[PDB]
């Protein structure tokens, strides 16, 4: 579409040579800056060659502007269950004869427990006390050695993914298109590189915004239900019981199983008691519908308007209400980049047919542009005022622009080259005015609001008185003397009516 | 679980290879074995003749 904000800061910094036999290019770095634009346009970025006469352009896509955060850790915390058993052997030998475990051994495992399997897990095996006698299952007045192990389980294999942050701070989406033609897309951090792409190091900038109700959120998301919700969250492994920070594990194939290589427990996640031979494990892990307030996708906490914007890399969004930010200005580095100039244009020129749009608004006026040349893209324009490029294509085919102009009746004479060769063009047509629009119920902001055009506020006497009269001293003196008669004739209908209301009470 | 040595246990989509799988097991004098994990055993003298 359109564009503006033209920087042209490290013009004629190349150090080519013949080019391969015809012409090729070497490098093109430096260091330049882009400004702050309105979501839904482009930031065209065209270099110029001291030998070739035009070159192509960078476009930068803004779509939207959500207020997400940034990526301290990321841990998957499984669902987890109370199992557990025991045994009743009897001493019949000098193992039992006054305490099972002499000091430390807890390995309690003689070759036959279920432990050594790849769906138990692991866990902390114990021992107990026993009685004796014909109803306790032995032939000596002696206490029996009773050994338990208890293990955690989950059978359905619910996962969930957990990212504590801190931070959030203000980012946005990019939609870059390189001049060779490879066209991706990234998503920038406020002052976090975005995995620079072949030299491109455009990073996102923000205003130092103050929240309200941002003191411990995290973006915990499920994954088999795709659920969202709002909740503070535990830290790092160094963790206190009480809350979320259950039982976690090494990365999303150490979550269906609870086996150890990966997993990592303090201490006090499971309980046992046992009366009498049973050994009986009860549930103490607290369950999602335990935790505090557990905000979720709808929240309307303060201006803050928290939704789940599809996106990759991201599902946590939120936009409140117009802020009109200071400034959102980028900063692009360049590393390493190419591109192929021709230098073989030819004549060409165009004209204007068509001439619409607002004054000086958030759309601004769509200008459609035609031209007619035997390159691609080879074409430049250039005029006062505001300065707009663009791309064209092979032959005669129309081009739809936007630029921003500052009188109502744009009635100018631009000049306009396609490469090498300039020509001249004219505008001529009717524009109106937009203002900024309302708050209405039922709609709500989605991602963010850039600015809105509210300086003049103020009437321009030139504009104004221009239709009604178009012969501007006939009209006047018409309409100010059908006013005089229509003042006569009310005046009279007044007193005629005061005259009424008088008399005859 | 799907199958263990051409035996139909339950009824699944995908099957495979044996593949070597550590459980216990106990027979109760039926056709078919009975396959356990979680289990609290007892042993009891009784001072049986047979002992
Ligand atoms: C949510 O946490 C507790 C839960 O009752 C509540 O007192 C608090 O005001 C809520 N908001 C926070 C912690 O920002
Ligand atoms: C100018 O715009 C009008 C409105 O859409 C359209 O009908 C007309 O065909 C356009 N003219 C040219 C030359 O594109
Ligand atoms: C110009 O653009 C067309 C678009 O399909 C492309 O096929 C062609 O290779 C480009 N270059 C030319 C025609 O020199």
């Amino acid at each position: 579409e359109s564009c503006d904000e033209m920087v042209h800061a490290d013009s004629k910094l190349v150090s080519c040579r013949q080019g391969s036999g015809n012409m090729k290019e070497c490098v093109t770095t430096g260091r330049a800056l882009l400004p702050a634009v309105n979501p839904g346009q482009e930031a065209c970025l065209h270099f110029t060659a001291p030998g070739s006469p035009d070159s192509k352009c960078l476009k930068i896509k803004v779509k939207r502007i959500n207020l997400k955060c940034k990526k301290s850790s990321s841990y998957f915390v499984p669902d987890a269950r109370s199992r557990c058993t025991s045994v009743r052997r009897c001493r019949w030998a000098g193992d039992c004869q006054s305490g099972c475990p002499p000091h430390s051994t807890s390995n309690s495992f003689s070759d036959d427990w279920a432990g050594k399997m790849d769906r138990a897990g692991l866990g902390f095996s114990g021992c107990s006390d026993g009685c004796g006698g014909a109803a306790c299952g032995c032939f000596n007045a002696a206490p029996s050695c009773i050994f338990w192990r208890k293990w955690v389980e989950n059978p359905h294999g619910i996962i969930w993914k957990v990212s504590p942050c801190a931070a959030w701070v203000p980012s946005a989406v990019i939609e870059l298109t390189m001049p060779s033609g490879e066209v991706r897309t990234f998503h920038p951090m406020s002052g976090i590189p975005t995995q620079v792409f072949k030299g491109v190091s455009v990073t996102y900038l923000g205003s130092d915004m103050e929240v309200s109700g941002l003191t411990d959120l995290c973006e915990i998301e499920e994954l088999k239900s795709k659920k969202l919700a709002l909740a503070p969250c535990n830290q790092a492994g160094m963790g206190v019981v009480g809350k979320v920070g259950e039982i976690q594990c090494s990365s999303e194939e150490s979550a269906r199983t609870i086996k150890k290589d990966g997993c990592i427990w303090n201490a006090d996640l499971v309980g046992i008691e046992l009366r009498v031979d049973d050994a009986v494990c009860y549930s103490k892990i607290t369950s999602v519908e335990a935790v505090a307030n557990y905000s979720a996708i709808p929240t309307t906490i303060g201006g803050l308007r928290f939704e789940r914007s599809h996106d990759s890399l991201g599902k946590i969004s939120g936009s409140p209400l117009d802020i009109t930010a200071i400034r959102g200005s980028f900063s692009v580095n360049y590393r390493g980049l190419r591109l192929s100039l021709s230098e073989i244009t030819a004549t060409c020129t165009g004209e204007v047919t068509n001439v619409s749009g607002c004054y000086s608004c958030m759309t601004g006026a769509k200008v459609s542009i035609k031209l007619h040349s035997s390159k691609n893209s080879t074409a430049h324009v250039r005029c006062k005022g505001d300065e707009t490029a663009f791309s064209v294509l092979e032959g005669v085919h129309s081009y739809t622009v936007s630029l921003s102009f500052d009188h109502a009746v744009v009635d100018e004479q631009c000049q306009l080259n396609c490469g090498g060769h300039e020509s001249q063009v004219t505008l001529k047509g009717n524009l109106i005015f937009l203002d900024v629009p309302k708050f209405v119920d039922g709609s709500y902001m989605q991602t963010y609001h850039s600015s809105v055009p509210t300086g003049a506020n103020i009437p321009s006497p030139t504009d104004w008185l221009n239709a009604l009269f178009g012969r501007w001293i006939l009209g006047v003196i018409g309409v100010l003397l059908g006013g005089l008669a229509l003042f006569f004739l009310i005046m009279s209908l007044f007193k005629l009516g005061t005259k009424q209301v008088f008399r005859s009470r | 679980i799907c199958k263990i040595d051409g035996v139909v246990f339950n009824q699944c989509e995908g099957e495979s290879l044996p593949q070597p799988f550590d459980v216990a097991w106990m027979d109760v004098g039926h056709s078919h074995k009975i396959i356990m994990r979680e289990h609290k055993t007892k042993w009891v003298q009784e001072s049986s003749s047979k002992d």
